[PDB]
């Protein structure tokens, strides 16, 4: 399980991520590995070790 | 005709990456550009790795 | 055999007490036997019966 | 009423028990965790005598550690004194 | 009378040891001699950090 | 656990160690916390991943 905190907090490379259907329909329905969705704003991300 | 790309790319290991392949078992690829992103605030990187 | 050699002489710094005008040479094997498998031959077993 | 203000600052860099220590300020400990120390030794062998079981090269690999310790203390301020440092007010002595 | 440090002991972080920090939670103190001295060929650093 | 490889590979400083007792008694009754004792040239050090 990855450190999610470290994708965050890392600057990202800009994408026009565009695939086909919507964002939770996608998610939602299980096309992608390991998925973590926060809908609030998680302080985990906040606390380093 | 198109243009296509002559040889193979190559990715490098930059020697930070050696050093975190022998203590932590990762590489974070193109490790200069994040940290100079990283200590200069800008959160996006102009390409990726 | 005293001709045999020790031609050069080098100095070193130890500690020599007086033993009624008959020097001696202080010198204990602590170190060459520091973190070693064997054992001091210095120090030993007696028996008393 | 009045009150009294004389008080015998010590220092830790001053005491002598600061010869026992090597004190280190790093800024960001609430951040960490558990700092560790990890050591390599290995030992020096002794050539054997004759017909003896005979040792061979031994390395030690061990691990310090570091341990956490908070201090702390409270102290309270009147609201008095409160409005009268945020904002002063005239009128007499 | 003695001589006496007369100021703390300041230790500041490396940016690729933040790198390192928000990547793999874990920090190498003075990684940019210990990246020197890994690429270079000695494996006796002066003094550590 | 501890990733022993680390040590055998990343450059050390170099100190006089002066253990207390012998050190492989000091090994032997586990004052230390996480210890990788062993005997001959392991080639653990090497299979990098």
């Amino acid at each position: 399980m990855e450190n999610w905190s470290a994708l965050e907090l890392l600057p990202k490379v800009g994408i026009p991520t565009d695939f086909l259907t919507h964002v939770k329909t996608s998610a939602g329905e299980e096309m992608f590995e390991a998925l973590r969705i926060y809908y609030g704003d998680d302080p985990e991300r906040y606390n380093i070790h | 005709t198109v243009s296509a790309p002559a040889t193979y790319g190559n990715f490098v290991l930059s020697p930070e990456n050696a050093v975190t392949a022998i203590s932590y078992h990762s590489i974070l690829a193109d490790f200069n550009s994040y940290k100079a992103h990283l200590t200069s605030g800008q959160p996006h990187l102009p390409n990726d790795s | 055999l005293s001709q045999a050699g020790a031609h050069s002489l080098t100095p070193l710094s130890m500690d020599v007490i007086r033993l009624g005008e008959k020097t001696v040479i202080m010198e204990n094997l602590r170190r060459v036997y520091k973190n070693t498998d064997t054992k001091d031959p210095l120090e030993r077993n007696v028996d008393l019966t | 009423g009045t009150f009294c203000n004389r008080l015998e600052w010590v220092y830790f860099l001053t005491s002598g028990l600061a010869a026992a220590a090597h004190a280190i300020k790093f800024h960001d400990l609430n951040k960490l965790t558990t700092g560790k120390m990890l050591f390599h030794v290995q030992v020096p062998r002794v050539a054997s005598g004759a017909g003896l079981p005979t040792s061979r090269q031994t390395t030690i690999m061990v691990t310090k550690y570091s341990e956490k310790s908070p201090i702390t203390i409270p102290f309270e301020l009147s609201a008095a004194c409160l409005t009268y440092l945020r904002e002063t007010f005239e009128g007499t002595i």
